[PDB]
């Protein structure tokens, strides 16, 4: 079923980019064995979550999908109630909530309003992120 | 070893403080290994980063072990 995959990714690839979401969920709807083999390459709008705590926005995508969950990094928490995620590391959580920071100078310069989110994980020697922005 | 004097006595006194030696060796190899996995699963629950930290010890009393 690899052509089979090959002719889906073409088809997303012409698929009107306006019902991204419905259209790729019915999609996974036909072959869902093949499912979270198409959330890796198919290009979707984001997802605003809601940081309870601090009263901020926080995108969602796969790097602060812990487990199922999302790492708020305006608090380090995880929602759902996971309290068995992958923590980032405590030199990292300094750099990323400045990260936060700097993106959200960033935005506000550029967007003049929007949500944005920057995350982080390891690398053996570095590390590495992804930064979210959606106005 | 100073105030044992054991390069005079019979080996029934020796073999007891020889095996008694061992004990105290079993009990630094034992519990330390519970203080290592200890150790393990702190590490884990604080999720800080993969140092290369050294677990390579060779501490004082190996050398009289020999």
């Amino acid at each position: 079923s690899d052509q089979q995959l090959d002719c889906a990714l073409d088809l997303m690839r012409r698929l009107p980019p306006q019902q991204i979401e419905k259209n790729l969920s019915d999609l996974i709807d036909l072959v869902p064995s093949l499912c979270e083999d198409l959330l890796s390459s198919v290009d979707q709008p984001l997802k605003i979550a809601r940081d309870k705590v601090v009263g901020k926005d926080y995108l969602l995508c796969d790097y602060n999908r812990d487990g199922d969950s999302y790492r708020s990094p305006w608090s380090n928490k995880y929602d759902p109630p996971l309290e068995d995620g992958a923590m980032p590391s405590a030199r990292l959580r300094k750099l990323e909530v400045e990260a936060n920071n700097a993106f959200d100078q960033y935005r506000d310069l550029y967007f003049e309003g929007g949500v944005s989110s920057v995350y982080l994980w390891d690398l053996d020697h570095g590390f590495a992120g992804v930064i979210l922005i959606k106005k | 070893l100073g105030t044992r004097k054991l390069m005079h006595v019979a080996y029934e006194e020796f073999e007891k403080v020889m095996v008694a030696c061992f004990e105290v060796f079993q009990t630094w190899d034992d519990e330390y290994e519970k203080l290592q996995v200890l150790l393990r699963d702190i590490v884990k629950r604080k999720r800080e980063e993969n140092l290369k930290m050294v677990w390579r010890i060779n501490p004082a009393h190996r050398k009289l072990q020999a």
